[PDB]
DNA sequence: ACCTTATTTGCATAC
DNA sequence: TGTATGCAAATAAGG
């Protein structure tokens, strides 16, 4: 069963200490369980095992498959919006903030943007303006 | 006054470590 | 097939 | 040139 808090933050300077010892920056070890996993973890969520700024869970999910990876040897890619159509978007939710998956289906075919990429958007958006402006 | 738009990490180690010290 | 709340990741670009 | 971090996509999980 994955470790005790005693425990994490001893990791996190074995795992320091002993990853510029075989010359491997974060960014390295990132598509490094890339060829070893099916998938990989960026230079930031390395990162972020590292700092211990990572939740109990998301952190107890990895201490085993990091020291796979260090001990013996060896998700959809993030949509990034172009400025025009975050402006664009900012509109429609100043029009509406809940758009039908009708409207919104009428709205991504109207900017030539994925249905699904869209859908999303004004969700986290939604739970955007919940934090920002209650 | 930067609001701060973005989404945090609920009790990061990091945190949850100087807590349980003082 | 969509919303909601909660969270995990990670472009991008500031250190 | 590696490392943080802000802002925020993607995903997880109960309806």
């Amino acid at each position: 069963e994955p470790s005790d808090l005693e425990e994490l933050e001893q990791f996190a300077k074995t795992f320091k200490q002993r990853r510029i010892k075989l010359g491997f920056t974060q960014g390295d070890v990132g598509l490094a369980m890339g060829k070893l996993y099916g998938n990989d973890f960026s230079q930031t969520t390395i990162s972020r095992f590292e700092a211990l700024n990572l939740s109990f869970k998301n952190m107890c999910k990895l201490k085993p498959l990091l020291e796979k990876w260090l001990n013996d040897a060896e998700r959809k890619k993030r949509t990034s919006i172009e400025t025009n159509i975050r402006v664009a978007l900012e509109k429609s939710f100043l029009e509406n903030q809940k758009p039908t998956s009708e409207e919104i289906t009428m709205i991504a075919d109207q900017l030539n943007m994925e249905k699904e990429v869209i859908r999303v958007w004004f969700c986290n958006r939604r739970q955007k303006e919940k934090r920002i402006n209650p | 006054a930067r609001p701060y738009q973005g989404v945090r990490v609920k009790e990061p180690v990091k945190e949850l470590l100087r807590r349980k010290r003082g």
